[PDB]
């Protein structure tokens, strides 16, 4: 996954 | 109940708004004078803790033992008002497939969001940056919630670091990484 900073 | 009790308790006792370059973030004080804040938050030389401008004493970007980003910026300040040792609740073995997210960041300051089922994704990319020990919870989350404390009564899992689609992603704060530090 390339989850993004939130 | 006791879960929400812990959340609202932790929030008021060791959680404080740390305003830095990327904005307001959930400052999770581990103990005494050390607190953890996301790396993407961009903590600098001086941060605003609850509006109080305090200079950094030691800023250590905690990376994973596999020499990969862990994303926890160990922000050590010469803290006058020492934090309570909540490190006992920080777990290496979570066993808390039921977690609650306490957001105290830029988009939601003081917002208890129960995420429900929490699992782990292992190793993935976080903002195109490989990051280790990523937590995955099936709960639609967005920007602004990052920095929030993922916890349950008796277990601190870590902090919300980001998300991918409808799955939120947090950093797994394993007791091992903090119990050793002094």
């Amino acid at each position: 996954l390339e989850a993004l900073f939130q | 109940g006791p879960n929400t009790e812990f959340a609202l308790s932790l929030l008021r006792k060791n959680i404080m708004t740390i305003t830095t370059s990327k904005g307001e973030f959930t400052g999770l004080g581990i103990h005494d004078r050390v607190c953890v804040i996301p790396t993407h938050a961009q903590p600098g030389d001086d941060v605003l803790v609850n509006g109080q401008k305090i200079r950094v004493k030691d800023k250590y970007k905690l990376v994973d033992p596999e020499n990969i980003n862990l994303e926890l910026t160990v922000l050590t300040l010469d803290r006058n008002e020492k934090f309570r040792d909540i490190r006992g609740f920080i777990s290496e073995d979570l066993e808390g497939v039921d977690a609650t997210l306490v957001v105290h960041s830029n988009n939601f300051t003081n917002t208890i969001l129960e995420v429900g089922p929490v699992t782990m994704a292992g190793l993935i990319n976080l903002s195109s940056t490989p990051t280790n020990r990523m937590i995955r919870y099936d709960y639609a989350t967005k920007t602004g919630q990052c920095g929030g404390v993922l916890c349950a009564t008796g277990k601190i899992f870590g902090i919300h670091v980001g998300g991918n689609g409808r799955q939120g992603f947090s950093a797994q704060l394993k007791k091992q990484y903090f119990v050793e530090k002094q």
